Order: structure tokens, then C-alpha cells, then sequence
RNA sequence: ACUUACCAACCCGAUGCAAACUGCGAAUACCGGAGAAUGUUAUCACGGGAGACACACGGCGGGUGCUAACGUCCGUC
RNA sequence: CCUCCUAAAGAGUAACGGAGGAGCACGAAGGUUGGCUAAUCCUGGUCGGACAUCAGGAGGUUAGUGCAAUGGCAUAAGCCAGCUUGACUGCGAGCGUGACGGCGCGAGCAGGUGCGAAAGCAGGUCAUAGUGAUCCGGUGGUUCUGAAUGGAAGGGCCAUC
RNA sequence: GCCUGGCGGCCGUAGCGCGGUGGUCCCACCUGACCCCAUGCCGAACUCAGAAGUGAAACGCCGUAGCGCCGAUGGUAGUGUGGGGUCUCCCCAUGCGAGAGUAGGGAACUGCCAGGCA
């Protein structure tokens, strides 16, 4: 919501000038945020994953996408077709709205917050952090839990380098140790 | 790959209209404009065309690139086609769905007397 | 352990270049589209190319893959 | 005793051994042993010539073997009649054509190298000849 | 092999039947398909799977 | 975690091999068309009568065997 | 019976030659419309291991094909979904392959259907294996025949076992 | 005449790559999404309504032989016919003659219709 307009009004100015760009559309703009939960253990019982799918759907507005395994890997006894995950891809408003619901409301709730990394930037300008317990996000109630499954988040961008990739998130109050 | 994706999506119908030896009314669509050519079976020569990037029919449109602009181009190209003597053609959506602007263009040419 | 074989299928080209075929005439018996069908050539279920028109067999290489095509030119 | 680690098929047709060789120039060393004649070189033969090479030269220089016995040869054992399937692989040969460099050597003078190959050549069933590296 | 031969029987009272095969252990329901009957010369629902 | 006289794939450069390898590729042979000379229609079709279906050596190309056999199995002359 | 090699660049071609498969499966894994495009490695990321899932990148089919191998396959024949029964009936120009029996390919026609806005596609499945002559019977259909005549029996014909 | 777009021919001397370059128009991203239609989540794609903004991405054009690609001449190999030998392999006469490679080329060419600046 605000971070769309605060991106336009404020964050673009900071990046437009401190990277000495020559056109507005050069400025790295967030395209999508993907929330993923490699479910793993759930290959025994189907229910373990659907508890995790509803877990994903409370964090975000929209409902998730029960993935498959694409192939067979006997190292964890899986096969082409059996679900081994679930995800969401957030774009437009819910993307930004999630971004406020995370940076300002969940990012303030870590066990011994020591800062945050700046090396999980993927080498082409996309950040991903992954957390360890579902409850950190507000819409997961602390009492309605059955097992502690974290997830993985990936802020993808129209950036090129991890350099300006940092510049964008650094100009969003995003934590960096 | 949005460009190439459409061209590969259009190939089977296009290649099939070659083998059937049928003049095909091609349609090109852009977020602004809409286009239409009646192309001979060799694929290498237009007979008749109409489009919103003109002036003869673009002043009569609120915005080029809507279902009513398409209808104009659709009604236009059929009229131009029926002067030259061209009545039986095959529609080539060229990888766009037959849903809105294309369906508008194709539905108008039908009423104007093009057999498809 | 090594004494079996299949009866031979008599595949390959039956009508060569410039050969005047009637419609229906099989031109190639093949496994797959080693040759593809061109003008007035049909591709059957077993992928054999046959003539749809009376005329002259014409082999040609066409397209961005340099695929081998067969057509009948009406004489 | 050289042999393929794995092969696509166990048994190979007899084939024929026509033509001039490929691998006709010295490519890795200064000196080499070149075949003049034609015929099969068995793996035992290649190891024996190599054994004699490396002893005529004592820990001196480097030796390359340019041939590989990749062709399996079969033999019906004694007292088997004709037929009843193809025989069992008994040894591995390299087919040799006139011109093939068989071994190469550097790190030693020529004169020691002429002597090393002469001893190795006595182990082989093919006429050979000493040869040197050539520029362009 | 496993799969067993069946006759698909015309509902048009003609007596005309097709023949095909079915796996009975899997898909144990009655195969119902619309098929051309050449006595009344129409497409017609056929019904049987043994 | 430090190293390791052992080992080390992928990639790069160089060197070869292949009946069941081919990003190349002949000569020949085969199909078809045209044209001339040439040849006792040498061609095809239908019909009457058959015999024959143990082959052999040689050359070429090969399998098999030992590129052994006046050996064995194909192709072609 | 199928595939490759032997097999000598048309076909065909033998050995107690070399190597592998088949005796099925499928009412969807078939038809059609619409849509999509792999393997593998790299970088980074919760439980994560060298390999689950996510994102990008390089890669360009080094994958995939219900099952061998070969030839094919991006206009995909490969993955997904929607609607469906053309896995239609009668025929069939003409070809191919066979000593024959036979096997195979097949536009197009008639009738009726499905998909699709339409052009069109569909007479089973990417193809090539997945099979068994005749006799004797069985079942259903069909008033063809019906040993004086009317019927019936049996026979024939069509479909199938 | 120059620029753009659509359709083709041709199918790498046509491709990748690299460096530069273009926004009147066209094209691209782009803005928004009650309704049409859509996501096995997502207006990302499909799609409809639009035109503030940018030519960043893409695309196109221009340039540059790092690569791919094309590619002689000559020789080499093989081979039909005939002949011959020291015959598991070769040679001779004649005809056909590669592949690899070398020099070298090479930053496609061309058509139809449309539009736009001149
Ligand atoms: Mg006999
Ligand atoms: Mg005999
Ligand atoms: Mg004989
Ligand atoms: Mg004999
Ligand atoms: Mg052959
Ligand atoms: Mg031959
Ligand atoms: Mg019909
Ligand atoms: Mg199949
Ligand atoms: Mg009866
Ligand atoms: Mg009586
Ligand atoms: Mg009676």
C-alpha cells in the first residue's frame, strides 16, 4: 500500500540519484515475492501439508499452490506426482501489503535479532530470507498450532547486481546487520 | 519470451492454412492498434488490409485498441475484400485468443459478408 | 541367446525423383518423419508418404531445420 | 596390461585392417617408434615393449603409448567343433596400419632413445622405424 | 491377458452390438458410450460391460 | 576445522579407436525420364509341357573359424 | 512375432553369427479445442543432507515417449486442462508388401457424430511386436432357404465366442 | 529515398556474442482492472479499459571477425572398369573423386502490404 507510493515518492529518488541513472525505468522495482514451504515430512500423511497450505494462506491474502516433486529422488523416498511442497506468489498490492506486514510487524519478532544478512542476495539482485517458525507472522495464532514449520521468502527484483539489490532494500528500512 | 511465444502458438494453424491453399485473413493486435490483412495462399502478397493506425478510420474512434475499433477494422477489411472479389477466407488469430478485440474484428467481417 | 531377428519391413523410397505417380501411390515407407509431407502429399498413420494428386515426385529441402520434404508437382 | 575399463559390446567382428595410419607424427615427445608394417599388436606385446623401454631408460624422461588395444579377439577352446556360438574373449589387440606412431619419448637423448626402441621393437610383430619430431 | 472381452449393446432394440475389451479389476463400472447403430442409422447409447 | 607424497570428475588444449557411434560423405549399384545408334521381340502378358529346390571352385565384399582348412554361411560376378 | 547390427549408401539377403525385447496395456494413456516446454549444472535461500520444494541464471532437449531397440517428435508425436466417443457404419481411386493364404498404407464418397467461432481435425493410441488358418461347434441377429404343403428343425447370410 | 510494423521467401556468408544507438509515429515495457475473459496461487501470462512515463529491459538498426557458419585450389583416402603383384595387403592404366584441413570468405540477401517523418 504505502510502500508502493513511498517507493514512487521516496525510494526511487534515493536510488535515482545515488546510482546516477539516466531513466526512471532503470530503477530496480519489486516484481514478485514468493513464499515457499518445502514440506518434506508430509510424504507419509497428506494432512501434514494441507495444515501447511492453510498456514501459508493466513500469512498472505491469496491461496497457495500445492507443488509436486517433478521427478523421483529416493534419497527422501519421493516420486513424480506426490506433493512435497506448497507456495504463494505475491504481486501488485498484496505483495507490497505483505511487505509492510513483514518488515514492520514480523521482522521485529526474532529470537535474538542480531541484524540480517546481506549475502543472501543471489548474485543477480534478488533477496531471499527464510525463517524458522510460522507464528512470527500475525495471522498465525500462537495457540492454533500443531507443528513448527518455517518457510522461505524471495524478493525478486528488476535489478542486475546484488549492489543495487541492497540499495533498494536498504532504502526500505530493511534490516541489514 | 512473450513475443516468440505467440509466434510458436500460431504456427500449426498457419502452416495448416498453407497446405489447404486458403487465403487467410491475418490479424495483428497491439495494446494500441489492431490490424488485418487478406493474404494470398503464397503468403507473400497482400490483397486487402485495414488498421487503426491510419486516419481514414482512427478519427472515428475514442481510442484505437478496443472492441469497437476492432469492429471498424473488421467491417473495413471485409468491405475492401468484397470489392476486389474476395469472399472465402480463413481466419488466422496469429496466436491471440479468439476472445475480445480479435473476436470483434472477426465477428464484424462475418456480418459484412466474409465466409468464415 | 542371440539367434532372433525380425522379418524385414521393406521400407524406404518407392517412387524416386521426377517419377510420375498416380494419386494414392506410396512414395516412402519410413519409421517416423525422416521425410515430411509437402504439397499434395499425405502422411499416413505409419508415417508413410503417399500422393494425393497425380503428378511428379519432387524431393526438396525446406525450412529452418533443413528438413526433407516430398511434394507432387502436377506435370 | 592395457584393456578397456568397460565396452558397449563384449565381442567384435573380425573386421579388416586396410589403409594408412592416423597418428603419424610425433606429437608429445621428441622421438617416437613408428610402424612400417601392418598387423595386430596384442596388449601383452605392448606391455612388454613398454617394460623394455622403461628399463633401457631408468626413471628418465617420459613415455607415451599412442596405441590402445581396444579390439576384443576370441578363440574357441581346444576340442570344440565349429559353430555353437562365437568364442570367448581371450585377449585385446590394437589394429595397426603402416605409419602409426606406437610410442613416444622425451627427456632422454636421441642415442639412448634409438636403443630403447630397438629393444622394444624386438618384442613386437611389426617392422618399425625410429622417427623424430617435425616442425610445421 | 488380464483385460476381458465385452460386448457393447445398443439401446435402440436393434440387437446390434459392438465388441471391445475392459479391465474389470480397475474401472469396474459399466462402459456407456454413444455409438453409431447401423439398423436405425443414428448414434445411440450403448450399454454393457459384463 | 589444518594439511595430504594418494585420489580427483566437469571444462580447456592435444592423440587415437568403433559392426550395433555420425555434427561429414564418395565411387558403384538401383528407380525414373529423355534421346540416338544397335540388337532375329532381346520385353511383358496369358496358356501347353517341364525339369530343378545336394551345388562346386575362383575373384571381389563380409560373418564365423586362427583374415587356419579343397572349412562353414551370405552377397555379387 | 518385433528392434538394431551383420547387410557390401534402393529393397531383400545366411550361420547352433552378435545384441535385446513381445505373447500386452489404455473409455483414457483415445478424439478435438485451447494452453505449456525439458534434462543437468550454477548462484542464493527454514528443518536441507551432495540430491525434496522456491527464485533467478547458464543450458537448449545432452529430457520426455505406458513397456525393447531403431527411426522420429517443438507446427511437437512430449506436459496440462476443457468438452467429448471418429476405439463411428457402409464403401474405396489408387499404391505397397508378399509363391499363396494374407498383411499393410490410403485420399475421397454416402450416412450419422464429436471437438472447434472458423479453416478444419477425428474410421483408435508417434510408428514399427502384443498373435493362430480351416474344420467342428456355441450365442445373438436376419421370416434367405424350409425334401408333399403351412410351419419348424437344421442349413445359409451378418455380427461375435 | 530513410524509420517502424505485419506477412512471406531463403534457412547459419542468415546465427550467438560484444560495443554503440533509436521513441514524432510505429513497436516495447508501462497505468489501471467494477464488467468481458484469466491464474490448478498470482492482472506474471492470458485478457479487457487506457496513455502520465520511459526507451532501462526487450526489439530493431549500425558497428566490431572473439566464436559458430561458409569455404577453395592442390594433395591425400576410397572406388567403377581393365590389368598385374611379394596377394590377411597393395601397385599400374583409365574414369569418378572425398572427408579432415589450409589460404580465404563472412557481421545476410530479397519480396508484398501498411503506416510515419522528410
Ligand atoms: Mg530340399
Ligand atoms: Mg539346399
Ligand atoms: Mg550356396
Ligand atoms: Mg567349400
Ligand atoms: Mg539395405
Ligand atoms: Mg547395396
Ligand atoms: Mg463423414
Ligand atoms: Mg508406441
Ligand atoms: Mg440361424
Ligand atoms: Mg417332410
Ligand atoms: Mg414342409
Amino acid at each position: 500500500a504505502k510502500l508502493h507510493d513511498y517507493y514512487k515518492d521516496e525510494v526511487v529518488k534515493k536510488l535515482m540519484t545515488e546510482f546516477n541513472y539516466n531513466s526512471v525505468m532503470q530503477v530496480p522495482r519489486v516484481e514478485k515475492i514468493t513464499l515457499n514451504m518445502g514440506v518434506g515430512e508430509a510424504i507419509a500423511d497428506k494432512k501434514l501439508l494441507d495444515n501447511a497450505a492453510a498456514d501459508l494462506a493466513a500469512i498472505s491474502g491469496q491461496k497457495p499452490l500445492i507443488t509436486k516433486a517433478r521427478k523421483s529422488v529416493a534419497g527422501f523416498k519421493i516420486r513424480q506426482g506426490y506433493p512435497i511442497g506448497c507456495k504463494v506468489t505475491l504481486r501488485g498490492e498484496r505483495m507490497w501489503e505483505f511487505f509492510e506486514r513483514l518488515i514492520t510487524i514480523a521482522v521485529p519478532r526474532i529470537r535474538d535479532f542480531r541484524g540480517l544478512s546481506a549475502k543472501s542476495f543471489d548474485g543477480r539482485g534478488n533477496y531471499s530470507m527464510g525463517v524458522r517458525e510460522q507464528i512470527i507472522f500475525p495471522e498465525i495464532d500462537y495457540d492454533k498450532v500443531d507443528r513448527v514449520r518455517g518457510l522461505d521468502i524471495t524478493i525478486t527484483t528488476t535489478a542486475k547486481s546484488d549492489e543495487e539489490g541492497r540499495a533498494l532494500l536498504a532504502a526500505f528500512d530493511f534490516p541489514f546487520r | 519470451d512473450k513475443k516468440s511465444a505467440r509466434i510458436r502458438r500460431a504456427t500449426r494453424a498457419r502452416r495448416k492454412l498453407q497446405e489447404l491453399g486458403a487465403t487467410r485473413l491475418v490479424v495483428h493486435r497491439t495494446p494500441r492498434h489492431i490490424y488485418a490483412q487478406v493474404i494470398a495462399p503464397n503468403g507473400s502478397e497482400v490483397l486487402v488490409a485495414a488498421s487503426t493506425v491510419e486516419k481514414a478510420i482512427a478519427e472515428q474512434l475514442k481510442y484505437t485498441g478496443n472492441k469497437d475499433a476492432a469492429a471498424a477494422v473488421g467491417k473495413a477489411v471485409a468491405e475492401r475484400a468484397l470489392e476486389k472479389g474476395i469472399k472465402d477466407v480463413s481466419f488466422d488469430r496469429s496466436g491471440f485468443q479468439y476472445h475480445g478485440r480479435v473476436q470483434a474484428l472477426a465477428d464484424a467481417a462475418r456480418e459484412a459478408g466474409l465466409q468464415f | 541367446r542371440n539367434g532372433r531377428d525380425s522379418e524385414a519391413k521393406r521400407l524406404g523410397v518407392k517412387r524416386f525423383g521426377g517419377e510420375s505417380v498416380l494419386a494414392g501411390s506410396i512414395i516412402v515407407r519410413q519409421r517416423g518423419t525422416k521425410f515430411h509431407a509437402g504439397a499434395n502429399v499425405g502422411c499416413g498413420r505409419d508415417h508413410t508418404l503417399f500422393a494425393k494428386a497425380d503428378g511428379k515426385v519432387k524431393f526438396e529441402v525446406k525450412g529452418p531445420k533443413n528438413r526433407k520434404f516430398i511434394s507432387i508437382e502436377a506435370e | 596390461m592395457l584393456q578397456p575399463k568397460r565396452t558397449k559390446f563384449r565381442k567384435m567382428h573380425k573386421g579388416r585392417n586396410r589403409g594408412l595410419a592416423q597418428g603419424t607424427d610425433v606429437s608429445f615427445g621428441s622421438f617416437g617408434l613408428k610402424a612400417v608394417g601392418r598387423g595386430r599388436l596384442t596388449a601383452r606385446q605392448i606391455e612388454a615393449a613398454r617394460r623394455a623401454m622403461t628399463r633401457a631408460v631408468k626413471r628418465q624422461g617420459k613415455i607415451w603409448i599412442r596405441v590402445f588395444p581396444d579390439k576384443p579377439i576370441t578363440e574357441k577352446p581346444l576340442a570344440v567343433r565349429m559353430g555353437k556360438g562365437k568364442g570367448n574373449v581371450e585377449y585385446w589387440v590394437a589394429l595397426i596400419q603402416p605409419g602409426k606412431v606406437l610410442y613416444e619419448m622425451d627427456g632422454v637423448p636421441e642415442e639412448l632413445a634409438r636403443e630403447a626402441f630397438k629393444l622394444a621393437a624386438a618384442k613386437l610383430p611389426i617392422k618399425t622405424t625410429f622417427v623424430t619430431k617435425t616442425v610445421m | 491377458g488380464i483385460r476381458e472381452k465385452i460386448k457393447l449393446v445398443s439401446s435402440a432394440g436393434t440387437g446390434h452390438f459392438y465388441t471391445t475389451t475392459k479391465n474389470k479389476r480397475t474401472k469396474p463400472e459399466k462402459l456407456e458410450l454413444k455409438k453409431f447403430d447401423p439398423v436405425v442409422r443414428q448414434h445411440v447409447i450403448y450399454k454393457e460391460a459384463k
